[PDB]
Formats: C-alpha cells, sequence, structure tokens
RNA sequence: UGGCGGUAGCGU
C-alpha cells in the first residue's frame, strides 16, 4: 500500500474489474486460495434459490503485456460481507487499494 | 581440435573462456554510439572493461559529448575487426583525442553535477571552523588533520 | 500538519537525520533527508533490452 | 598501455599517415612474423607499433628503405639459388 | 600502561533485552580504537555471520510454485515466502530435512514441525499457511542448510547436476542471522586513566545466534584476515 | 564452500616509488572486506602509531611565537615549521633535550645538532633556519618526546619555551583504494591498493606490519577463545 | 523463414 496517497486508490481498484466484489451480502461460507463460496443473507434471497455465490478467482493468467494476473483472497471463514465489499485483491491491489 | 569444439567450449562457458575473453579485449577498442548522432562526437572509441550485469557502464565526463542521461537511454557498441580500424579507433575516435568541439573549439569535457558540488564544498572557508589558524608543513598534514 | 505528525512520531521536525558512512564509519558533515517514498518499477527491464 | 598518441601524431606530423604506417607495421609483425623493436609489456600488435614510433624507430621513410632492403636481399637469394 | 603498550579490550557485559535484541559491552579502549573496532565488527557481522536457512521445499500435491492447493488459504508462493522467514538453529550438522504434517481448520505454525532433537525452533509460533476446510491436509518436507550471505536460487541451480524432479521448489536463502547492528562509543571509568572508552554493540538477530559467539566469530574473522598484513610477504 | 573459510589475500605486490614511499596491492578479498581492512589500517596508522617527535623548543632571546629575530631572515613560524618536519628516533628513554648552536653563514641543517648518541637524525641535511648577519649567533634548546598519534599544540596549551605541534606517528599520505577484482567467474571481489609515504624513520612496509600487529593484539581477548 | 499496414511505448 502507498504510505502517502490521495484517497482515489479505492475508487480505481474497485471500478477496475481486477478485484472480486461481492454481488450480495452474507457470510463467507468457504474461503480458499482459488475459490470463494459466500452464503447470502435471507434479505437478499431469491425465490427457489439456495442462495450461494461462487467466485472463481483467476490465478496466474498472462496479461496483454506478458505480465501476471493473480487474485488473492482477503476474507476469512465466518466473516460477514456486504454488497460492494471486496473479496479478493487483484494485481497491484492491497486490501482494495491500488498498489503500483 | 576443431572450431566446432571451439563453439562447444564457448557457449558452455568454461572457466578458461573468461581468461581468453580478457586476453582478446585487452587493447581492442569498441565504438559506442547513441541513437541520435547529431554531430561527430556521437560515436567514440573506448577501451572495454569486463563487468557483471547487462548494462554498459559509461564514463560521466563523456556524457555531455553524447548528450546522454541515465534515465533509460540506450547505446550501441560496434567492434572493429581489422588492424586499420583498431588503429583509427585508438588514434582518431578515442575519447582522449576529442577534447575540443570541432564546431567552435570549446572544450567538451567539463564537470557537470556532482564533481562541481564536491569541489565547491571542499574549497570553501568558514570563520570559526575547527583547527583554524594553525600552521601546516604541507598538504599531506592538512589531509591527515582532516581525516 | 506534516511537522505535527512527525512530532507525534518522536521524529525530527526538519525531516533530516544524521547518517553514517557504511564503509568508513565517519559521520556525514551535514544532516541528510531520510524518509519513505513510493517507488515504481517501470516495464523497461535491461534483460529485455540487452 | 597506451592512452594518448599526441607525441606520435606530432612525430608523423599529420595524424593520417600515422594510422597507415602503424597499420603496416602491425601487419608486418602480426602476419610477417617480424620482431618488435621495443620490449612488449603484454600488448597487442597495434599498441606495440604505436609505441615503437614514439622514439623514431618506425616511420614511412625507414620502413620503405628497410622493406626495399629485404626485397633486394630475397631477390639476390633467389638469383644465387638459380645459379 | 605506557605509550608503547596498549590496553587490551575485553568483554564485560551481555545484556539480553529480548530473545533477539542483545547488547555487548567491550572495554577498555584507547582513544579511537573504539570507533575502528565497532565499525569493523559491524561490517563483518552484517556479512560474514553463518546461519541456517531453508533452501528447498517439497509439498505433497504441489508440482510448481505458481499453483494452489485445495484447502490452503494462501498461494504456494506465499507459503514459500513465509517459509523463507523461518528461523531455526541446527547443532551437529549443516544439513537437515524436517517434516510437517497438519490437518483440520486452523493455522499451521512452526510448532507443527516434527521434533528432531538437534534442531531448535526459535519461533514456534511462526505461521506458514491456513487450512480453511476439514478433510484437507498439508504435508511438507523442508530442506534446511547452513551457510553465509544471500544465495539466490539461480546461483544454486547453476550446477544443474541434480536435475531435481517436478515438485521440488527452490527458495532464495538468506543465511545471515544478524539483521541489525549499531555500535556506540562512550567514556569508560578505569581507575585513573580518565581517557578510555567503552564500546556497546546493540544487535538485533533472528534468535539463532549467540551475541557473544557472534562477537567472537567476528573477531576471529578479522584476525584471520589481518594475519596476511601482519606477515606482509 | 565451508562457512568458516574466507578468501585469504594473495599476490602481495609491493613497489617502492622512493625510499620512503610504498604501494602495496592485494588482489583477492571478500566483498566489502577491502574497505573494512583499509579504513581500520588507515585510522590506526594515522592516529595510534607510536613515535618520537619534537614537542617544545626553547629559543634564546625570543619569548613568544610572534616575535622576530634579526639573525635569521626566516620568521619564528618558519623555524617552528622546519623543526616540526624533523624526524628523530630515540631509544632507551621517553624525552630528550637537544641543544643547537650556530654562527657565521646560514646553511643551518639538522647535522649541526649536538651529538648525543641516542638520537638518530634520518635526514641531517634538513634545513632548519638561515642566518644572514655574519656575526649572528643562534642557540636553541629543543625537546623531543615519544608519544602516539598527532597531538596539536592547541590542546597541549615559561617565556622561553614555545609549543610546537607534535607528529609522533611516522606516516604521511596513507591512502587506500578498493576496486573490482575477479577470480574464477566471481567478479564481485575487492582488490585493495595502499599508498603510503613515511617521514623516513621506518620503512613504509614496516608501518603496515606494526599497525596490523597492534590491531591483532587489540582483538586477542576474543580471538584466543575463537 | 519475408513484406506491408495499424496501434502503443522508450531515448533524444
Ligand atoms: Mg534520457
Amino acid at each position: 500500500k502507498p504510505l502517502v496517497g490521495t484517497g482515489m486508490e479505492r475508487a480505481v481498484a474497485v471500478d477496475s474489474g481486477v478485484t472480486a466484489v461481492a454481488k450480495r451480502g452474507g457470510v463467507v461460507q468457504y474461503v480458499d486460495a482459488s475459490r470463494i463460496v459466500i452464503k447470502v443473507n435471507e434479505d437478499e434471497m431469491y425465490p427457489g434459490e439456495a442462495g450461494i455465490d461462487i467466485y472463481n478467482l483467476t490465478k496466474y493468467t498472462r496479461s496483454n503485456q506478458n505480465t501476471c494476473i493473480n487474485q488473492m483472497p482477503c476474507v476469512s471463514l465466518g466473516e460477514p460481507v456486504e454488497r460492494g465489499d471486496v473479496l479478493a485483491d487483484g494485481p497491484s491491489t492491497d486490501l482494495g487499494e491500488l498498489a503500483l | 581440435t576443431t572450431i566446432k569444439a571451439a563453439k562447444k567450449m564457448v557457449e558452455r562457458e568454461e572457466a578458461v573462456v573468461w581468461d581468453i575473453l580478457d586476453e582478446v579485449i585487452r587493447e581492442h577498442p569498441v565504438l559506442l554510439n547513441r541513437a541520435p548522432t547529431l554531430h561527430r562526437l556521437g560515436i567514440q572509441a573506448f577501451e572495454p572493461v569486463l563487468i557483471e550485469g547487462k548494462a554498459i557502464q559509461l564514463h560521466p565526463l563523456v556524457c555531455a559529448a553524447y548528450n546522454a542521461d541515465f534515465d533509460g537511454d540506450q547505446m550501441a557498441v560496434h567492434v572493429p575487426l581489422t588492424l586499420e580500424a583498431q588503429l583509427e579507433a585508438r588514434a582518431l575516435m578515442m575519447s582522449t583525442n576529442n577534447i575540443l568541439s570541432p564546431a567552435n573549439g570549446e572544450p567538451i569535457i567539463v564537470p557537470s553535477q556532482d564533481v562541481v558540488l564536491g569541489l565547491y564544498y571542499m574549497t570553501r572557508d568558514c570563520v570559526n571552523a575547527k583547527g583554524e589558524g594553525m600552521v601546516l608543513t604541507g598538504p599531506k598534514e592538512a589531509e591527515r588533520l582532516y581525516r | 500538519e506534516i511537522k505535527e505528525l512527525l512530532k507525534l512520531g518522536d521524529l525530527p521536525t526538519s525531516g533530516q537525520i544524521r547518517l553514517y558512512d557504511g564503509r568508513t564509519g565517519e559521520q556525514f558533515e551535514r544532516p541528510v533527508t531520510v524518509g519513505y517514498m513510493y517507488m515504481l518499477k517501470l516495464n523497461h527491464l535491461v534483460d529485455d533490452k540487452m | 598501455a597506451r592512452v594518448t598518441v599526441q607525441d606520435a601524431v606530432e612525430k608523423i606530423g599529420n595524424r593520417f599517415d600515422l594510422v597507415l604506417v602503424a597499420a603496416r607495421r602491425a601487419r608486418q609483425m602480426q602476419v610477417g612474423g617480424k620482431d618488435p623493436l621495443v620490449p612488449e609489456e603484454n600488448d597487442k600488435t597495434t599498441v606495440i607499433a604505436l609505441r615503437e614510433i614514439e622514439e623514431g624507430l618506425i616511420n614511412n621513410q625507414i620502413l620503405d628503405v628497410r622493406e626495399r632492403q629485404e626485397q633486394q636481399e630475397q631477390e639476390a637469394a633467389e638469383l644465387q639459388a638459380v645459379t | 600502561g605506557s605509550v608503547t603498550e596498549f590496553l587490551k579490550p575485553r568483554l564485560v557485559d551481555i545484556e539480553q533485552v529480548s530473545s533477539t535484541h542483545a547488547k555487548v559491552t567491550l572495554e577498555p579502549l584507547e582513544r579511537g580504537f573504539g570507533h575502528t573496532l565497532g565499525n569493523a565488527l559491524r561490517r563483518i557481522l552484517l556479512s560474514s555471520m553463518p546461519g541456517c536457512a531453508v533452501t528447498e521445499v517439497e509439498i505433497d500435491g504441489v508440482l510448481h510454485e505458481y499453483s494452489t492447493k485445495e484447502g490452503v488459504q494462501e498461494d504456494i508462493l506465499e507459503i514459500l515466502l513465509n517459509l523463507k522467514g523461518l528461523a531455526v538453529r541446527v547443532q551437529g550438522k549443516d544439513e537437515v530435512i524436517l517434516t510437517l504434517n497438519k490437518s483440520g481448520i486452523g493455522p499451521v505454525t512452526a510448532a507443527d514441525i516434527t521434533h528432531d532433537g538437534d534442531v531448535e525452533i526459535v519461533k514456534p509460533q511462526h505461521v506458514i499457511c491456513h487450512l480453511t476446510d476439514e478433510n484437507a491436509s498439508i504435508s511438507m518436507r523442508i530442506k534446511v542448510q547452513r551457510g553465509r550471505g544471500y544465495v539466490p536460487a539461480s546461483t544454486r541451480i547453476h550446477s544443474e547436476e541434480d536435475e531435481r524432479p517436478i515438485g521440488r521448489l527452490l527458495v532464495d536463502a538468506c543465511y545471515s542471522p544478524v539483521e541489525r547492528i549499531a555500535y556506540n562509543v562512550e567514556a569508560a571509568r578505569v581507575e585513573q586513566r580518565t581517557d578510555l572508552d567503552k564500546l556497546v554493540i546493540e544487535m538485533e538477530t533472528n534468535g539463532t545466534i549467540d551475541p557473544e559467539e557472534a562477537i567472537r566469530r567476528a573477531a576471529t574473522i578479522l584476525a584471520e584476515q589481518l594475519e596476511a598484513f601482519v606477515d606482509l610477504r
């Protein structure tokens, strides 16, 4: 993370699709280095649906510049999450903040 | 025994290969040239010194001649491979030969950034510095006192 | 504000500390500016250029 | 062991035939198996040629007359061998 | 006691502030030998201190560093990076193979390493990975060697004689156990000379090196290097 | 290879520029060890080498450093500077008082100092002063003491005696330079060149040996147990 | 076992 920043790192990190953002709130049912399974809350439930969101993080995929694209989780089991909360950190991102 | 064996010792990087390379570059000038060769001093001959790394090490005093700064600039090295070319590299294109600009005769080798600052700091005087007013037998005594 | 934050951290307000030479060990004649800066590694690597 | 050739330049006089005579001498010792007129401190042929011009042991005139000397000598040797 | 004879400094105190932070006091010193000795010892200690470090890793199901294991919360590269910071002390030999086996949800600390007797874990609470699911187990074989300085993976693999099979991961080894050195010279009281100095060396290490042993080793290295100048052809 | 082994110096190239000028070279050294050895040796040589030097001088007819003498055209400061450069070796005692008396012409050198046996002037031709007046008599009493390092007269600070800066250490221009050196394929080695200019009391090749011996003896307490 | 075109960037 930048020790001195401008406060726009969060917006740049979130708006770019490099980080995994929770679509619906809930709790982290199963966290793993490659996938995240989130048990959504009853408020955001859909009829006739079990209510689990599965995020498959992209691990070590080459970019257009022959660099490395990797996503690392930043949540633990049982940790409550809300809509818009980051679940994984993309390349050059630390806890949802841009880290070049 | 054969030149094929010569390449086979070369690319495997045997120990004696470094000694051979040091022997062959002892007095073999190399021409360093920057991409925009605006004037005559854009290409100059230098004596190679083998170093570890992937970057060419350039003498600071010639940088003003090359109009080169160390922020990503690249230089091209050419190897003369005839006796005549080595002779003209040593006698005509050598950096020591080029001291005056052919455009106007002004010198081309001047201290620019840190040498000037160091010499300026060294050659300065306070009024109450330590060891003021003593008499010294010579410059060696002054250096010893400073150290 | 920067000076107040430095004072909170028990650091000199001028931002310059006294350094020592690694090789000879003698103290430098003047305080030097020591701090923390964000450095970036640009996509211009020497092994891709040599 | 050589950095500047200003004295060699002034000895030759024009900095151009100096290169030619140095190259000719370097070829003479490198290819013709000639013995340098100065001790070699682990130096290349070009550096030796430049170093032995400094005290005047090599220039165009004496090199030409010396080459003529051994060419007359080899012509005479061939003539004697024929006879 | 005279101009010709110098007072020989000696160790007088070893103040162990913590398991890593330590203070070594040497006295007496004769008008400038303190600064020279402190600088020389600092330069030697920061570069010539032998220590044990992790060199090779081998996980049960992992085949390369850029992969992931089902159950662990961190990448294999992250696991290797945490293993790089593991501090151990080895007595008797310069080569050890340790085994780690963990199962169930929880952190995998250095305390999970199988006891070997001649290997001591200075930091038993050093975490390595996190198992985030039941029925998921991690089995690792860690390779630890004794050496000096910083030897990257390329330098070790330049021999290429072993031709290690797929799944054996190489990690850069930082054998140096001393992380920070700071020397300070002050006045020392020795009966009535009134001009002698004492040198206090504050050293922060990983806990795998004895400060007194480190000072002794640095002095031995300095003397061995200086005997060549003593002879002088 | 082993942890306890180090690249010991080799190829000790020693050349003598003059009688009291030396240039030593040591090619193989561990990375950063060249600076460690050179700085320590330089500091010890110029701050801890014992030696005998002139400390104070008694001048007849002169009571202060800024006075004037009609016999010698050189000022008192010049006389003090000339005396400071004199190198004297003393055996058997710490302090010696020497007497100098001259008259007539003024080629006053160190050879005119009264002979005492113990004192040995390395350069008796060293000029001290110059007399202009024909019947000009100069009588001086100098004191040479054995000390260590350089002790300026300001810190040392009765009408006749005048204090002069004492240079006990017999060394001048001790300079070390460490540059690159390659052995097998390891180009990260340090080659150390040491240039020294002794005053003349001892051989420059002996000053390095004495400094190294002093430093080694300083570390004996920790070195002996290893 | 090459060329053309477009795009972006680096050093001037
Ligand atoms: Mg540039």
